[PDB]
């Protein structure tokens, strides 16, 4: 109404336009939750361009949020709830942890406690097995079902390796809903970002269909 | 904050003259801004007015046409620019702030001006002293009068009151009639309702003496008083 | 058209 | 045959009432609707509700053999067909644009996909139709409500038919076809390098939605448009062809929901709160 | 025994306290509601003009 | 070793006394009262601009200027009489859990799983909101910053501690432990002298701002508490936990009054606060809504359900004319 009620009302619009530009440019960054038992903490080293660490990143025309969670002690139901909505979680496991100690069974429990979580039904993970070398060397000198007695196959990287992979992708309970992509961490220079690009790019464009109800 | 004034000078009458307004030291782009301007020896007089981010513009209806108010914000300027100039223009043009939400400051901020010269329905705020001598620890009252009610349904009366002491800009005291600036003393008040308004100074000093201008904010075009002077 | 040549 | 195909007609008009009703009521308020999606699935129930209030004038035009309403009548209910039809086809050509420019240009399309955008596109195909359709209104009178524009009669129908195909079947199946395989591609080249596809998933089912939200568009509104032309460059006696072709003219308006609607996840759980 | 001896002060310093009956606290809760039951306009609705909202 | 027997004495001891002054049953006390009767209330305002879960909302003393923080990295001023942004403040970090307004208004505060309460200036030369203080040494999360003047600022953290600071200077002036979990809601007392807090070990504890020593210890709760406020008059208090109950406490009695339950209700609550008056209870929910109480009855006097997804902040204004709500949906609501 007044004239200066109505000087309040267009700085209101500005600012809501200025809100609108900003969630715009918000939208366009891929966040990524990085979990793991006892910290591949320092995986994070691939790109080289307080509670949480926001690493930034950026391949390919995308920007790249990764956020590390280590330091908080904190019991995580009560700051979990804050990542809902992430678009993956990067969960790194040591392959070569399962004659250590028992580790890799924390590994498993944790992924189960994560991956079956009522805040990350949708949320895809992308599973990155780190340590294969040492695993290759491990598997050749104990046998693997040291950690996995039921296993009965070959002490080889082909088949244990593998093993391994399904014996984590099988605990997922909702594979209707999410996907794993499981991936054997190689430094390879642009090869685990790669990977994380691909998948980020595949459930970005699972998001996009069901925003657009065309999925 | 600091807003320099450029630009000014003698023009022939009938010419065009564009002057510069350059802000440092305040967030520019945020701030609405207006082109004030006070004839030699007479009072002020709103000249123009462009929005944050430019999306508003008024006119003074003596200005409409001839005169352009432009903005960069990237470069944090403000642009005059007068074609067809007449004698009637011949004054000393200031820039002023204006930031608008609830509880804001409007006009706090005066430039220094600049000096053009050249050769040979509007609420009506009337101020009808025009001389008042004082000694310093007096309280002295100075008193405004409008033509239309300036209380609005939203409870807000849009009135301020300014002061320009000799060789100066003037400076904000009271906005609303009833809030006092920052940076000037609690001697300074205001009170008053629908066209009868005054000041109010207790323990009158040195830099009081002035001339005290009175001005409506409660809608477009901008008045100003005939400013009351104020001396010993 | 909608009935029927046309 | 009259009453039979009459009571299919009322049948057909009223659960295509209900479906773009319903559709209206659970994205208004249960919807909240903020982005563009929701406003274009708006625009594409109105137009659908538009078009199918206006069978039983139709159908007792065929019945009735005659137009007891009154030639403003036989005017208004003409040009409010043409333009449901025309803005119902041009909504589902902004819908498939909006996809593809929301699932292969994801990061530069967030300047496009605002609520503003939506409206404004909205205002053009509704300016659009009104303007491709006005050529009814200008020659609609009781002969039978039909057109009787100036001679050749031939020919200015030709123009009008020929027109309407173009600008209502071929740019939307050439805009919503493209449109279409352009999003399964990108389902394809970005799923065999992800790490963990095995035999394709998920394509599996946007490939077969996809051929189905173009083969129920290009076969109900294909008899119509073959029909027509058909008939104007060739004809034929006994007709009753044409009842078919307009009742499947009409009924892609009563599938809309299923596709547009009740698969959208704000539409779920929506009519699930119901 | 690293913390079993300031833990034991606390409580001690906790205990020695005076604590009033619970009919006291429960008449002086009473007390406090119904004495600003007339400027609650939550509780008692204010008409519209005296209502920004 | 064998002194952990004492304590448990002594324990035994506390009960006793706090026993020995329960002889009234608040719900019995309140036979031939008038009930509330029934309280609809509209959604007068609603408040929309954020583009993430909001997480707190402050009135201004004013109780006209109100402050909220999202996710989306926003704290944003609202003029709840227009729906006027007057500020929106970007943030560093968008992991925020918490926002305060100051009393005097000149500043906000806000902080979350950065560990630091960022204190923003809000009335400066220059035209802008910038950041005049980052209060750093809590070692778990920020859960709830308040005001107690410009200048002072108390604080409560994951690590299981709260904090009392000085702002030209920016070091912790007082430390309040002795919680056994952390700690997720703050309540300062209307004299500002002595606040309460509740904690994750499923407790409460009254402090003293001056001392910086707990003053009393309130158990009741069957699982973690997320919210609580204090009563007008400053003698009593309401908590609300994950137990899907709310409770009020007695300063003077050291002792639970009254329970606020209900068999078909499960979810948890996440935001407490009283009316003007104190004869209201309002509790937000993890069901969507919020619920309105009979603080003296412990019947249940109304609803506000208009929120599509969790309610996560609520607060009532300070003249008492409305209610404003939060919800993890992005939409703030003035109720009244």
């Amino acid at each position: 109404l007044s004239a200066e009620d109505k000087a309040a009302v267009e700085r209101s619009k500005m600012i809501d336009r200025n809100l609108r530009e900003d969630g715009e440019k918000a939208a366009r960054e891929v966040k990524l939750l990085l979990l793991g038992a006892g910290e591949g903490k320092s995986i994070v080293k691939q790109m080289k361009i307080t509670g949480i660490v926001e690493t930034h990143f950026t391949f390919k025309d995308l920007h790249f949020k990764m956020f590390d969670v280590g330091g908080q002690r904190s019991e995580r139901k009560k700051w979990i709830h804050c990542f809902e909505g992430v678009t993956a979680i990067i969960f790194c496991v040591a392959l070569s942890d399962y004659d250590l100690v028992n580790r890799m069974h924390e590994s498993m429990k944790l992924f189960d406690s994560i991956c079956n979580n009522k805040w990350f039904t949708d949320t895809s993970i992308i599973l990155f097995l780190n340590k294969k070398d040492l695993f290759e060397e491990k598997i050749k000198k104990s046998p693997l079902t040291i950690c996995y007695p039921e296993y009965a196959g070959s002490n080889t990287y082909e088949e244990a390796a593998a093993y391994i992979q399904c014996q984590f992708e099988d605990l997922n309970k909702r594979k209707d809903t999410k996907e794993i992509y499981t991936h054997f961490t190689c430094a390879t220079d642009t090869k685990n970002v790669q990977f994380v690009f691909d998948a980020v790019t595949d459930v970005i464009i699972k998001n996009n269909l069901k925003d657009c109800g065309l999925f | 904050v600091q807003l320099v004034e450029s630009g000014g000078g003698l023009v022939q009458p009938g010419g065009s003259r564009k002057l510069s307004c350059s802000a440092s030291g305040f967030a520019f782009s945020s701030f609405g801004m207006h082109w004030v301007r006070q004839a030699p020896e007479k009072g002020l007089e709103w000249v123009a007015y462009i929005s944050s981010g430019s999306g508003t513009i008024y006119y003074a209806d003596t200005v409409k046409g001839r005169f352009t108010i432009s903005r960069d914000d990237p470069k944090n300027t403000l642009f005059l620019q007068m074609t067809s100039l007449r004698s009637e223009d011949t004054a000393m043009y200031y820039c002023v702030r204006s930031i608008y939400y609830y509880g804001s400051s409007p006009f706090d901020f005066w430039g220094q001006g600049t000096t053009l010269t050249v050769s040979s329905s509007d609420i009506v705020m009337t101020q009808a002293t025009s001389s008042v001598p004082v000694t310093p620890g007096e309280s002295v009252s100075i008193s405004c009068r409008s033509s239309k009610s300036l209380l609005h349904s939203n409870g807000n009366t849009y009135l301020y009151w300014f002061l320009q002491r000799p060789g100066q800009s003037p400076q904000l005291l009271i906005y609303r009639m009833s809030n006092l600036a920052s940076g000037v003393p609690d001697r300074f008040s205001g009170s008053g309702s629908g066209t009868a308004f005054t000041l109010t100074i207790s323990r009158l000093e040195a830099e009081d003496v002035g001339v005290y201008y009175c001005m409506q904010h409660l809608e477009y075009p901008l008045t100003f008083g005939a400013g009351t002077k104020l001396e010993l | 058209x909608k009935y029927f040549p046309x | 045959s009259a009453i039979l195909i009459s009571f299919i007609y009322s049948v057909v008009c009223l659960v295509g009432l209900c479906g773009n009703s319903m559709v209206i009521y659970v994205i208004l308020r249960y919807a909240k609707m903020k982005t563009a999606t929701n406003i274009y699935i708006l625009n594409l129930a109105i137009a659908d509700e538009l078009l199918m209030l206006s069978v039983p004038f139709l159908v007792t035009s065929t019945l009735l053999r005659h137009w007891p309403f009154g030639a403003l009548l036989c005017r208004l209910v003409l040009s409010v067909d043409a333009v449901n039809m025309f803005t119902s086809i041009y909504c589902l050509t902004v819908l498939s644009v909006d996809r593809y420019v929301a699932v292969v240009h994801p990061i530069k399309a967030a300047r496009y996909r605002r609520p503003t955008v939506a409206k404004v596109v909205n205002l053009g195909v509704w300016v659009l139709s009104l303007l491709v359709i006005l050529p009814i209104v200008v020659f609609s009178r009781t002969a039978a409500c039909n057109m009787l524009m100036p001679e050749p009669a031939q020919r200015w129908l030709v123009g009008f038919v020929l027109y309407t195909f173009l600008m209502g079947f071929l740019l939307p199946v050439g805009a919503i076809c493209l449109c279409y395989v352009l999003i399964i591609a990108k389902m394809r080249m970005v799923a065999l390098k992800a790490g963990w596809q095995q035999r394709k998933r998920s394509e599996r089912k946007i490939t077969l939605m996809v051929m189905m939200v173009v083969m129920v568009f290009v076969i109900c509104w294909m008899p119509f448009y073959v029909v027509q032309l058909v008939n104007v460059f060739a004809e034929q006696d006994d007709a009753t062809v044409s009842q078919l072709s307009v009742i499947l003219g009409y009924a892609n308006s009563c599938a809309n929901p299923i596709l547009y609607g009740f698969l959208s996840d704000n539409f779920k759980r929506s009519f699930q709160r119901i | 025994i690293a913390q079993a001896r300031k833990l034991v002060e606390q409580l001690k310093m906790e205990a020695n306290i005076d604590r009033i009956k619970v009919s006291k606290a429960a008449a002086d809760l009473m007390a406090y509601c119904e004495a600003h039951a007339k400027e609650d306009p939550l509780l008692t609705p204010v008409p519209a003009s005296e209502n920004p909202f | 070793d064998q002194l952990r027997q004492e304590a448990e004495q002594l324990k035994n001891q506390i009960r006793d006394a706090r026993k020995a002054c329960a002889d009234a049953t608040l719900s019995q006390i309140t036979n031939n009262i008038d009930p509330v009767g029934r309280i609809q209330m509209r959604t007068r305002r609603t408040l929309r601009g954020h583009l993430a879960k909001i997480y707190a909302m402050h009135w201004g003393t004013d109780s006209r200027l109100l402050v909220s923080a999202s996710q989306d990295g926003k704290l944003i001023i609202w003029d709840s009489y227009t729906t006027n942004k007057v500020h929106a403040i970007p943030l560093r970090s968008s992991w925020v859990m918490t926002c305060a307004y100051a009393p005097s208004g000149n500043y906000v505060a806000c902080g979350g799983l950065d560990n630091i309460c960022s204190i923003y200036n809000l009335k400066t030369r220059e035209g802008n909101v910038r950041v005049s203080r980052e209060l750093a040494g809590h070692t778990g999360y920020l859960s709830c910053c308040r005001f107690l003047d410009d200048n002072q600022i108390v604080t409560s953290s994951g690590d299981t501690t709260c904090a009392l600071w000085d702002i030209e200077t920016g070091q912790q002036t007082t430390t309040f432990t002795g919680h056994t979990g952390d700690v997720m809601s703050l309540s300062l007392a209307p004299d500002t002298r002595l606040f309460v807090s509740g904690a994750c070990d499923a407790s409460a504890k009254l402090w003293d701002v001056r001392e910086g020593m707990c003053r009393q210890t309130f158990t009741g709760h069957e699982s973690d508490i997320n919210a609580i406020c204090f009563f007008p008059n400053g003698n009593a208090f309401a908590t609300g936990s994950d137990d899907a109950t709310c409770r009020l406490f007695d300063l003077r009695a050291d002792q639970e009054l009254m329970t606020y339950s209900h068999d078909n209700i499960i979810c948890g609550i996440t935001s407490v606060s009283f009316s003007k008056s104190g004869r209201l209870l309002l509790a937000g929910y993890d069901d969507f809504n919020c619920n309105v109480w009979d603080a003296l009855k412990a019947d249940r006097a109304g609803v506000l359900a208009g929120h599509d997804n969790r309610v996560s902040c609520l607060g009532v204004t300070d003249d008492g004319m409305a209610v404003a709500t939060g919800s993890w949906d992005s939409f703030l609501k003035i109720w009244n």
